[PDB]
């Protein structure tokens, strides 16, 4: 998080943090609050956040579901729906965080790989997480949208 | 003093090399005494665990002959 | 290194589950301690060289053989490394409590320091009774809470180094 | 202050060295991108004769 | 004792690079030849060589 | 590394001796298997990445909690690890195929793997496993003869391992 | 500064401002006011606050000013008081910068080799800097004086 | 490097002076336009992208011969060399900008730049072509008065590099 | 480098000669000053702090600007580079005294001293006389006759300088 | 020593020692019996010289023993000749060593940091090591006196 | 490293104490001997080639096996390792005889030879007949007392690989 | 020389030169004058030094003036005197200098490149140098003797 980096920053030149560096962990400790609460607001709607996701994702790219897709078959579009929630869950956490290292180390380093191994089209990938940006902003208010696209709007360059 | 034998391991987590690596993650290396504070730093620093340290060339406690 | 709510994180993680009420408690605990967290690692960071020193004062006369001839910490040398071992002790006990985690304590100091000291002859009891007094120290320092802080993560020193 | 040895020492023990060429590869021109001026500074020094 | 010649190829590449140019007339192999031993029974990475 | 043609030379040279009969013989067995070798690891370098497909989807399938949260395949940093791992297996047991020889396997790939593998804390009975898995895919491409030869290098790689 | 930082940062990382480091630009920026506010009560006030500082710097280290000490003579004496007089003007810069920043560029990088060069003790400047920390908070409200006092802090770490 | 507040600090600091009445104007009206220099930052920082696919559709539009085959932006090493270019004059821009000093431009991104493209061959007059088209870009997206002052850092970058 | 005796020896193997009675008198003349120059050397490495406090006092009085705001030696930075350059100046005479040739001062000090200081902005005119101002105090602290020597090496950076 | 150095320079470049390192030790054999009388010179002075060398010491700075300087009391002065007889046996050691090696390596590597961690004035301990050498040199004919004053005033270099 | 000067002033040091008679005595005796080692010194390098020439004559006429076919000394690269250490022992011994202290062998040839030996397949039987070929054509060559300085490091070397 | 070694090695560690090493530059100089004398009574009779050792080396080695040997013929011959007499002029030189350096850069760097380019054996130039410096020390007393014979083993050990 924001305390991690500056704490590494810090023993890199060897030194205590600067009254500036505490400065910054204090107002990210003073935004810890409002970061709790947008967490906990897209953790209540797991259910709903994934629903809408993958129904735009299927009406947007029949393809996937479609004979030959990469999601064709119940247990396929299960993953599909499993992938969706492992990425809403790494996206909560970034939210708690304040940053997208979690995001990161979890689901980021290696994506194209496992995807390439997977046979996952990465602009479905993309696609996927567009749309649960947009169902996860419209669940929220119009202040926390904006801190919660960020995330997605991130792992969506990640992946693309 | 003047020689350490560091066994270490050091793993990847910024990213997945197309490299073999198995050179550089385990390994066992003699780094001379004053060079020990700052090859730990680092290797603390890029995330890996120290598995073992030994003397091999000088005597613990020598004042002179450092 | 990981900090208490990248700790949290690995945990939830690790069994793929999403926050629940207690992983936000605990966060909620961790943010409300964090502003006197800052205010102890200000203090250390204004106080770092007293506090070594009085520390080293306190080590080295409750155990005066350690600077006499034939004691570890007898050259100018080998004081130095003593001296610079503390402090590079007490900045990660303050990196340990602005994180409030152990973990950086694990990687970076505990990472093949046990091994060190054995093979160099450095004598743990002498350098646990350094920590104490640096504990001792820079409690008197922080006052009650950041001392209980601390000296969380100064036993944790101790007991690696034990 | 410490002369020629130590001014190895602190290049060699630089994060920069570490991260770029490790323990195991022999360095070797970069052409750096980055920061400015330091593609032609570079470059003519390795396009120098001894 | 096997891949001598590619250890052989990597401590002239470390020479060239250290030295910008081979160096026989200086006797480096000589100079080194502790270092070199060391560094095939693997006791030393490339960096403590460079 | 050495090749069956280099094992040759090096058993011939220890005893100081010219090629005899017995020497000829072997090198043209050698040379006899020679196309077919060739022939196999065409096929494998054509199809690596299918062959480490089906390989990585059977390892999984056999022990899906591998990949789950807790498996040590449980992210994509550490799944992009495994099936990079089987892909250097593959290579390697083709190179190894190709030339006739375990050495290559003993010199690169298993000088060490134990090692880092449980320092890592990588299970090695999931990776035999895994080894086997794709034994068994490629078996099925290379044909029925070369299928027996590559599998020589694979049980080679998995009893190093195991 | 702490725009300066930020950026710095951002670039080392190869990298645009995070919506974090634009929030901590954001809130810098609004205690911009509350900083130039306190930074006028110590230039208003500077020749009280060096004249107390001295004063308090020479009853508790006589030896300063006493016989072969670095400090005695008026015109040394003069030279000590002109040296606090930076400080303190580098105070109030940092305080405007929201950060130690150009404390350290102007008067803490190689201030051990100026000060050995000129025979003068570390530990003197860090009780004279103290004697200015106490005068110096006297004159502000709880909440300023501790963000002043941090710069303080910082200048006797950076002494001692 | 500098911003508006180390501006002022240096030409008080080389005077010796305390802050007068009009270097507090001055970071007052810094401290003013502090919040429209954040909001134009994110907006550039979510729409960089977007900006360097605009300007050099323009650009190559204008100037096709530099993709056709023998063009300096003519290989994918090249073009992506060139897009990573106008990324770095867009990242740099926004940075001088949000410190609303030009010297970050003379120290970090003109200082080199043209003898760096005259020892390439990379044509200057298409790179102030392309840094024209991404001011005109990034002007329709900031608004009105942080496209005025998007244009100075723009301008600055065309004019050192002219 | 190069050195009296270093000097004449390759000035006879440029000539393909034999030593004459011309270059064992050079030789004698540098083995008669040795006795000197190794005095002088010992005075100069005991008191060298000490001169370069002194010159940088006086330096510091004749032209007060320097240190005072606006100045080139005015922050502790900067002061501190100029003690440093200082410090090269006198310990590389004291290696050119006892060498007895000005050739170190050539390659280790004057390469390219004028544009370092150009482009940095250093007055080379005030370094000339921080130059002179270590010759009074050096050649008052070793001496009459070394004090002569002396000043050909400081003469020499100083006319190299200007 | 000067065999030990001799020895590593010419381990350094893998070749034997050279005649001039060989003419070296050759010369420094054959002044053994030399320094070594004057090492012994110095032993049995060592009281009286300490005893001397710190009376002057505190005349010509007197703040060390005035009010708040770091030799203040009685136990403080008693551990101010403790360091000069460590240094003293320290310079009888590089005189029979004949190089400064054993000096630099037990009391001079570190000793910045070590009187720093203490408060004891580097200059005022120069000034310890100058009146050492006075007394010291005292004792001694020309020949000794200037060999012995190298060590000091290597040791006074050394020290600040 | 440690000679006999440096080896006593560590002792007295670890003691804590000035030089009595007996550490005077001590220097004594190795200052009284050392034109003997300067003199065996330069005699050992005077021969080191013809030395080493002999002392692997011996040794493969002792044992004809070692280079042929089978043999370890067997290959040019075998055999060039073989003679390199035969140098290295020889160089080292006489390090070790000037300085008059053993502690330059073990800290620089004995640490970890046995193990590496052992390892590579080296014999230490025919090492250290290796050895005592070298020294005795050493110690035929430098002289009685020379002979058994030398011979005391020789024997310091056998002892430690065997 | 000596002098440059010493300032070399201390200009390698950004230090004055050290009381051994004044001390070594001293009995250096001081025993300046055998120097020359030496290097003097090499130069007066270096014509019969060479005519001796090249006696000396063709009769121990008859194969260089046979034919088919690399001295054969009267130019060869001549040719093989002139090196003797350029490593003889080199001695002296290093007898002046004190060290072996001049040698070192003259005649010993390069020296098996060029010898194997002019196809010279190096056993030869060994027997060569063991003649030359018999014939040199016997004109010399023992204890010059002894010091310019340790710069004809440094020459022969270059060579072999
Ligand atoms: C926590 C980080 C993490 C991620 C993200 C992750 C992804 C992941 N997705 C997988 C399967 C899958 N994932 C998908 C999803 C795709 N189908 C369509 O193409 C869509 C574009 C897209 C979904 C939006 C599908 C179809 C599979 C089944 C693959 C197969 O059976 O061939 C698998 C194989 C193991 C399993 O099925 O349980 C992994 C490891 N693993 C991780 O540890
Ligand atoms: C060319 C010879 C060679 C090989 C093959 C090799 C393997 C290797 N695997 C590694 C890590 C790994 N290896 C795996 C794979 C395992 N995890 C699952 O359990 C699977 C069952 C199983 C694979 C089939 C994983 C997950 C990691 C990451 C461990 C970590 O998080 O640190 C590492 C540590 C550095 C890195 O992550 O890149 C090496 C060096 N090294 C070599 O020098
Ligand atoms: C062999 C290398 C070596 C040295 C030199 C050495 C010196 C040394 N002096 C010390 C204390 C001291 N040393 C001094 C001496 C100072 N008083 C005045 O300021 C003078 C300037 C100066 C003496 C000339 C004083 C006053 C103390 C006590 C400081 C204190 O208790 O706070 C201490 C701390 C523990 C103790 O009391 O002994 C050490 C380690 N230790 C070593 O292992
Ligand atoms: C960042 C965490 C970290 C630490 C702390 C660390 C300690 C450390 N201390 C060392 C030496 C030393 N350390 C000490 C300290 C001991 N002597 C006294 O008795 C005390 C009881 C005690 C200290 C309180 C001493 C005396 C030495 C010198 C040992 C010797 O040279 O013989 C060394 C050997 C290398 C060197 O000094 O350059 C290390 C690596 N390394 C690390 O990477
Ligand atoms: C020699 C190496 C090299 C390559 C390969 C290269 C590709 C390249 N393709 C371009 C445009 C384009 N490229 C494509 C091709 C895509 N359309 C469909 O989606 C397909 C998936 C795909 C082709 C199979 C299209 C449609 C455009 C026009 C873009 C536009 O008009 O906006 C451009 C922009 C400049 C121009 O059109 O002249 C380049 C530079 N340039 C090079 O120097
Ligand atoms: C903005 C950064 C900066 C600083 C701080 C600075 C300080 C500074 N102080 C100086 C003198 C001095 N400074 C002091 C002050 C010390 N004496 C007492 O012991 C105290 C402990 C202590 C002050 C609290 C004294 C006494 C002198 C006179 C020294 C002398 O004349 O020898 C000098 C020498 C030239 C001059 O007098 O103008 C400088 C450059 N210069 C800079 O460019
Ligand atoms: C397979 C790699 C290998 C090679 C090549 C090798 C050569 C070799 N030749 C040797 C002796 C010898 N070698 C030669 C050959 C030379 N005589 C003339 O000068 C010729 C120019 C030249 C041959 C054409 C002679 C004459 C000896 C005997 C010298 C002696 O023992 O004194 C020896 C030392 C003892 C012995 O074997 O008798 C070796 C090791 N050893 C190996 O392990
Ligand atoms: C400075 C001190 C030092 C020593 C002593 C030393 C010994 C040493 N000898 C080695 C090889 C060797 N050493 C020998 C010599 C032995 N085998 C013969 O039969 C003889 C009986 C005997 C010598 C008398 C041989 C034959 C090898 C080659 C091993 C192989 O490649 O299989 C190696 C392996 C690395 C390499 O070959 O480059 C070492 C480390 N290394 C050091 O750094
Ligand atoms: C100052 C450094 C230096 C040296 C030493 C040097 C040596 C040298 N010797 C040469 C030829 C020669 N040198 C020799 C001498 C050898 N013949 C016998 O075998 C002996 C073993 C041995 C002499 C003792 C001979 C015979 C030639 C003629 C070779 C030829 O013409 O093919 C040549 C080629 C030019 C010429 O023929 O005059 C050089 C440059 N040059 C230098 O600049």
């Amino acid at each position: 998080s924001v305390v991690t980096k500056a704490i590494v920053s810090a023993d890199a030149e060897a030194r205590y943090l600067s009254p500036g560096e505490l400065d910054r962990i204090r107002g990210f400790v003073s935004s810890g609050e409002r970061r709790l609460r947008v967490a906990q607001t897209l953790t209540e709607s797991r259910e709903r956040i994934i629903k809408q996701a993958g129904d735009q994702l299927f009406q947007k790219r029949p393809d996937l579901v479609s004979p030959g897709g990469n999601a064709y078959g119940a247990e396929r579009t299960a993953s599909c729906l499993r992938d969706l929630d492992y990425y809403l869950r790494l996206v909560t956490f970034g939210i708690v965080a304040g940053d997208v290292t979690p995001i990161e180390e979890i689901g980021v380093i290696g994506v194209k790989e496992m995807y390439r191994n997977l046979e996952v089209p990465l602009p479905g990938m993309v696609e996927a997480v567009k749309a649960m940006k947009s169902v996860a902003t419209g669940l929220l208010s119009g202040d926390d949208s904006a801190e919660v696209g960020y995330y997605f709007d991130y792992l969506a360059g990640a992946l693309a | 003093t003047r020689l350490f034998k560091v066994t270490a391991l050091i793993p990847s987590y910024k990213k997945v090399r197309g490299g073999r690596e198995l050179q550089n993650t385990y390994f066992t290396k003699l780094v001379e005494y004053d060079r020990w504070f700052a090859e730990q730093q680092r290797i603390q620093k890029q995330g890996g665990k120290i598995l073992s340290v030994k003397m091999v060339a000088g005597k613990p406690g020598l004042n002179t002959g450092v | 290194m990981q900090d208490a709510i990248t700790s949290v994180i690995n945990t939830y993680d690790v069994q793929g589950k999403y926050f629940d009420t207690s992983a936000f408690d605990k966060l909620k605990a961790y943010y409300a301690t964090g502003e006197l967290r800052v205010r102890a690692a200000g203090t250390i960071s204004a106080n770092a060289a007293t506090i070594i020193k009085e520390a080293s004062a306190k080590l080295f006369s409750n155990q005066p053989d350690l600077v006499r001839p034939g004691g570890n910490a007898y050259t100018t040398r080998r004081y130095a490394a003593c001296v610079r071992d503390m402090d590079y002790f007490l900045r990660y006990a303050t990196y340990a409590m602005l994180a409030g985690d152990t973990s950086i304590l694990d990687e970076r100091v505990l990472n093949g320091l046990k091994e060190t000291y054995n093979s160099l002859g450095v004598p743990i009891s002498s350098t646990v009774q350094g920590i104490q007094a640096m504990k001792e120290v820079t409690g008197s320092l922080v006052g009650s809470g950041a001392a209980k802080e601390m000296g969380v993560y100064f036993d944790y020193l101790s007991s690696g180094l034990s | 202050t410490q002369g020629f040895k130590p001014f190895i020492n602190a290049i060699l023990d630089s994060k920069e060295y570490g991260e770029v060429f490790g323990d195991g590869t022999v360095p070797y021109n970069r052409y750096p991108t980055l920061p400015a001026a330091n593609f032609p500074n570079t470059e003519i020094l390795y396009n120098q004769l001894t | 004792l096997a891949s001598r010649t590619e250890f052989d190829a990597l401590i002239r590449a470390a020479y060239r690079q250290v030295f910008e140019r081979d160096m026989d007339s200086y006797r480096i192999t000589e100079v080194f030849s502790v270092l070199e031993t060391k560094l095939r029974n693997r006791e030393i990475t490339t960096k403590e060589f460079i």
